[PDB]
């Protein structure tokens, strides 16, 4: 019976400059779900949850609400003071063993952002794909960085080979991720 | 996701304890407060409660909360006739949800009664008329006249500044031939 | 503290109402609700702050805005009968702790335009039996004729408005399915009665029409007015 | 079941602002302790503790936010009862029908990587799980290294059990898991 | 206790010869088994198995070796009693009393090395342990990785378990491990 | 229950060339002990384990004369062939870990060795030692390759690197492995 | 390290059953064979056991042997006369090691006794003496005079190609004065 | 089969004595025994293969060699009269299977060097008693004064060498302490003695020193006398 569980229940993050906001919910590490600012709808990370589970989306812009309001404060009292940028990390790899001709996930890791604010696109062999790319909200670090997961649902081949783009501030220039088959 | 305040209107002489009951079904109110609202004007704060049973505030009102149940009551201690309010009963979360609403009334008894049915008269309009029904007990109810051109209203307690008084008052009036009153 | 602009409207089926509600407390939050007899309140929007607004339980047919943090605005499109009232503006933080309150605000909506009529206050003068006896008078304030209960009468002695020794109807009595009335009454110690240097007067506040009123042909244009009666001590 | 959320108070060129509040349960609803961060740009500045019964300013940019928060009692005692309202009600309703009892099966394969046999296991939602290398029989357990559980992020797991042993035909090597969601312990063979 | 050994068979520029009897026990002495092979170079020609009957060529360039030695009883009789008098013996021999029986308690430490918790486990005799880590009184095992257990060589055992929780000052992370030499569970923990 | 140990009795080596041979016996991989040839007596890995357990070291001598014979008639029957050369791979590490000051020990692995004729020395800074220096005689490999460790024992500073230089047949230069504390 | 035969010199009676008892220490022999050597030259090979109790061949000999107790033994059914030669158990691992052997002799069965005292002359020398005690059974035994001057032989066998005959014998000769033998029950 | 060189030999404490052993098999491993009475067979000395050899039982005073994989010497460096017995070689191959022994040596040490004597055989004729009775003939040979009792005696009938009908002693048989004694005895059928047309002799090999007694072989024969 000894020793599990963490959840962390409120998670609400806010950008001043471009008015950015997010807020969401996590048990063990995984997205419970994540309100949706605009569409005032709660989604779910695993759909049968919310069969089983709900949670008033206004119960988060009220938190958006009020966070939004204390950046403000915390910008005054600390007289206005930058938040130096940091390079993330990618890191690619199957969600399952590469089975030739079987249908698999791709998943890419980002770690270290911040600000909650990038561009994570994928690429085959060089053109963007569009389809199967799913991407996650934003998952907080201890470090007050965040980490994003994107996944790319793909079927494995000896003549293709898959990279990860990412785009931040702390980048003069993207540094794609490159992953193939071996 | 519603609140139920059930009693819609209510009635009690002085000194007794006036009870309102309220029944809500989310379970994410974590804030039990009560408005009273004047007959004059807009509703204020009474007192409120969050989860873990009794309150004592304003030593005469007290809160039941009963999480298990999922029912909650505001009880009235020596009930003044002066506390005679709209009563809300409200659940909050991320905001508030109001009840149905109790209109308390508290009736002052006439330890001195004197039932008396005076004609005014008006150096105003003609047919002086209006009979004012008053002093009468709080006990005895004003009745109320199925005729088309005639007139009752209900009855209104009046407070002066004399040593101690709160008679009860009941105008009545007509608008054709063979007036009367006396009887009523 | 929070303060309704019109306290008083009346419209027809089919206008532009709208309500305004000036904040002056540091509170983000700011809601609209809208008081009946037998729903009690029920919320209608709110806002967390100045461009945002949510809707509530009765949205429907509204449409707020929140043009500063310090300003919530109410507003009907298209009138209907349905929007007859009293709306109350309240203001408040975050998690629900205390909401305070506007003053009020009662709109009224009706298809035709003429029925709204000012009210024929007339002040009554009490019996000689009454003082004989328990030595008190007690005067009666009357007034018919009105639509729109938008009556506030109050008791006026020897150029003051008094409240301690008056009690009166908290709403407006019915009337077939025209015009309301409502009545009130004065009592004083006898010796003050009969005393010819002090005055008693029953004022009745109306808030009618205005402007923009094409209410041509015979009769007169029923607009705010202030109708009162009035009377002296006595003799007897 | 709905689920509670912990409720921000109000304080007194990009800019982050962070809140968020945590409930960490230790041998299920045993040992219950709530916590929660106000993190202003990258710096934590005020907190709260289920341990402290008060809001504390963990850096000096945040002293007003503290000592005001915890000088009105209807805003201290509201995050107070917080443990409850959330994170034991969230823990007993939301949770205990959702997360809690979700199980997975793992999907086990053998492989190789002059060589290593690489055991990978994927696709379980159970915190623990053992893996163990069999030889022809005989639990082999020197050459063995783990690569660490990895969180997919869509409710599941990928970890690698890595093995020396230069194979030789003839010998039949196994990957042996347990209870990641059964209680009929997987067996994973590879002879030739 | 005196060990018995495997005896190599007569046969009908650096050269390498090599011999070796082996005997692979499982469960103990539940499952017995045993083997010799006859390797020359780096290629092994000739083989018994404890479970085919008799000796075998597993190269072309051995079946002189193998009839040979499968006609003649005394021969073929000999080795197919090894089983007993070599393995067995053996076992319930020396072993039994030497190997078998020897604890080694482990020595362990928590350190660092973006930093990873490493807790270096070393010095001990058995094969198996548990390596569990813990933080402020809860199981992490996500970040968990190994090394493999190293041989020393002088009959103790090194393996590294590391873990990826960047630590926050406040926290006690705490090193768990299981009976490589006693039933007291050592705890070593690290708080700061 | 289930799954146990594996012990190989009776390690016979024998390399023509230069009548060289090695008789071992090992228990889990670890070597019980070790034959000597010359001084006709048994030698134990752990002394400890002498005093309780014992070998007939005649009954080693026995099989390298009998592997003897068999090298010389398996190298008739294949008409006389070489073996290649292996390249064998030195490891570096320590017993336990650094803790300046407290004694400690250094393992150097060496992997991968064919033929087993190699020499293995220690290195301090520069110069050469000879004191505190094990060496093990060659364990097998399931590949008939044979791996050695030499250990060294020494007290842990800053101010010192140590090497283990290896020299084989398949080594045209001799190649030490560096290590420090670092 | 050493192999223990018991019975020193043994004698039994034709058609009898001999047994001959060796005990070991060491645990690593796994072959006990046993060595028979006639009284004429070199020594061979009868029969050999490994761990297992019990042993065939040659169906006349049996070995019996006994782990648990470290004990085995030789036996013969049917003992022949001709089987008397010395008896050598030995223990196998690395090389082998023999015991004190048993000399073992099956004195044969004297059919019909028909005890002479023949006294032999000889074309050489002068003194003639030389007699011959024979043809009596195996039951009596063969005296030894304290005399100097005279020597007696131990009984020894005689076996010839007449349907059925096997008598002893006895050789006893003196160097001086009045030699006279005579005596025989 | 092996082959032991010299199957007898005297020689005095300090002399250089080398035994000899050829095999003939495909064994890699060969011995080098000594029996004794009470003792029986010990090993003194062995090797797995040429150039190699292992001490035994009792390795003192000895000291062997194995040039080739199919010769073994055993070498007494310092004769002693703690030496004197049967030396018996034998090959065999590894593992203990069977070990093929050799005809034998006899080797004696002495300090006095003289005491060595050929013997003096003496065939004594039959009883006509015996064969007027059972009908049986039984010669009677004998020896004595002789030291190394390296004799092998064996009748001989009509040119061949004879042993059915035979019975000698198994062990020479003493005298005082000078010198060793040994009779026989050889039994044929009336009909067969008294025929003048057999003959019947009585051999006496003997082995002695070499580079005066010396290998040689005394006789007493004697013919079928009718009578
Ligand atoms: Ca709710
Ligand atoms: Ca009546
Ligand atoms: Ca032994």
């Amino acid at each position: 019976i000894e020793a599990d569980h963490v959840g962390t229940y409120g998670i609400s993050v806010y950008q001043s400059p471009g008015d950015i906001g997010q807020y969401t919910f996590e048990f063990d590490g995984d997205e419970l779900f994540y309100v949706d600012l605009d569409k005032k709808e709660t989604v779910w990370m695993l759909p049968e949850f919310g069969q089983l589970a709900s949670f008033d989306p206004q119960g988060g812009l009220q938190n958006i609400a009020v966070v939004k309001h204390n950046l403000g404060v915390l910008t005054k009292r600390s007289n206005s003071t930058p938040a130096t940028n940091e390079a993330p990390q990618a890191t690619v790899f199957p969600k399952s063993p590469v089975l030739l001709g079987q249908p698999n996930t791709l998943i890419c890791f980002v770690d270290n952002i911040f600000p909650p604010v990038i561009n994570i696109t994928w690429l085959r062999n060089s053109k963007s794909v569009a389809d199967g790319v799913y991407e996650t909200s934003f998952f907080v670090n201890r470090d007050y960085s965040f980490h994003k997961l994107s996944y790319l649902t793909f079927i494995p081949s000896d003549d293709d080979i898959y990279d990860c783009k990412v785009e931040h501030w702390g980048l003069e220039e993207p540094v794609l991720k490159h992953w193939e088959p071996e | 996701q519603q609140v139920r305040q059930s009693p819609q209107s209510l009635t009690v002489w002085e000194g007794e304890t006036a009870i309102l009951n309220c029944s809500y079904e989310d379970s994410t109110f974590d804030y039990f407060p009560w408005y009273h609202q004047f007959p004059g004007e807009s509703p204020a704060l009474l007192i409120a409660i969050r989860p873990v049973s009794n309150k004592k505030e304003d030593g005469r009102f007290t809160i039941f909360f009963n999480k298990r149940e999922k029912k909650f009551s505001l009880h009235i201690a020596d009930s003044q006739p002066g506390d005679s309010a709209t009563y809300f009963c409200a659940a909050s979360d991320n905001r508030i949800f109001f009840g149905d609403g109790t209109q308390l009334v508290v009736k002052p008894n006439i330890q001195n009664p004197e039932p008396a049915v005076y004609q005014l008269k008006d150096p105003r309009s003609q047919d002086s008329t209006l009979c004012l029904f008053t002093d009468f007990d709080s006990q005895i109810n004003v009745p109320k006249t199925m005729e088309s051109g005639t007139f009752i209203t209900d009855k209104t307690v009046l407070d002066m500044k004399a040593m101690d008084s709160k008679s009860n008052g009941a105008i009545a009036w007509s608008n054709q031939t063979s007036f009367t009153c006396q009887d009523i | 503290a929070v303060t309704q602009s019109p306290r008083n409207k009346v419209a027809v089926t089919g206008g532009k109402v709208t309500l305004s509600c000036n904040q002056t407390n540091n509170h983000n939050n700011m809601y609209w609700y809208r008081q009946d007899t037998g729903h009690g309140l029920r919320l209608i929007h709110y806002s967390y702050g100045a461009g945002s607004t949510e809707k509530g339980d009765i949205p429907d047919g509204y449409k707020a805005s929140r043009p500063s943090q310090e300003n919530f605005s109410l507003i009907l499109e298209l009138a209907t009968p349905s929007q007859t009232s009293v709306y109350f503006c309240a203001s408040g933080d975050a998690w629900g702790y205390e909401q305070y309150f506007g003053p009020g605000t009662r709109l009224t909506v009706l298809e035709d335009l003429r029925d709204v009529t000012p009210p024929k206050v007339s002040l009554f003068e009490p019996s000689k039996a009454e003082i004989a006896n328990k030595q008190k008078a007690t005067l009666v304030c009357l007034a018919r004729g009105f639509f729109p209960d938008h009556v506030e009468l109050s008791w006026w002695v020897n150029g003051k408005e008094v409240h301690s020794g008056v009690s009166t109807d908290p709403q407006a009595y019915k009337e077939s399915n025209y015009s309301y009335c409502l009545s009130s009454r004065l009592r004083v110690s006898a010796t003050f009665w009969h005393n010819p240097r002090n005055h008693f007067r029953c004022q009745v506040q109306f808030h009618g029409l205005s402007e923009e009123d094409k209410w041509p042909e015979g009769s007169p244009k029923p607009v705010t007015q202030d109708i009162s009666a009035e009377a002296w001590g006595r003799a007897d | 079941f709905e689920a509670q959320k912990a409720k921000a108070n109000k304080a007194v060129r990009h800019f982050v602002y962070q809140f968020m509040g945590e409930c960490y349960f230790t041998n299920g609803t045993q040992r219950i302790r709530y916590v929660t961060r106000y993190i202003y740009n990258r710096e934590e500045y005020v907190r709260y503790d289920s341990d402290v019964g008060e809001h504390r300013a963990v850096t000096e940019l945040g002293r007003p936010d503290a000592e005001y928060w915890n000088s009105q009692p209807e805003i201290l005692e509201r995050t107070r009862a917080e443990l409850d309202t959330v994170c034991r009600h969230n823990y007993e309703g939301p949770e205990t029908h959702t997360s809690l009892r979700r199980l997975e099966q793992p999907n086990v394969v053998i492989s190789l990587s002059h060589n290593t046999l690489v055991c990978s296991v994927t696709d379980f939602y159970p915190a623990k799980i053992k893996v163990r290398w069999f030889r022809n029989g005989q639990e082999e357990t020197v050459g063995v290294s783990s690569t660490q559980l990895i969180r997919n992020g869509d409710w599941t797991f990928q970890v690698l059990v890595m093995l020396e042993m230069t194979p030789r035909r003839g010998e039949v090597y196994t990957c042996h898991v347990e209870h990641p969601s059964l209680k009929s312990p997987i067996t994973v063979e590879w002879k030739a």
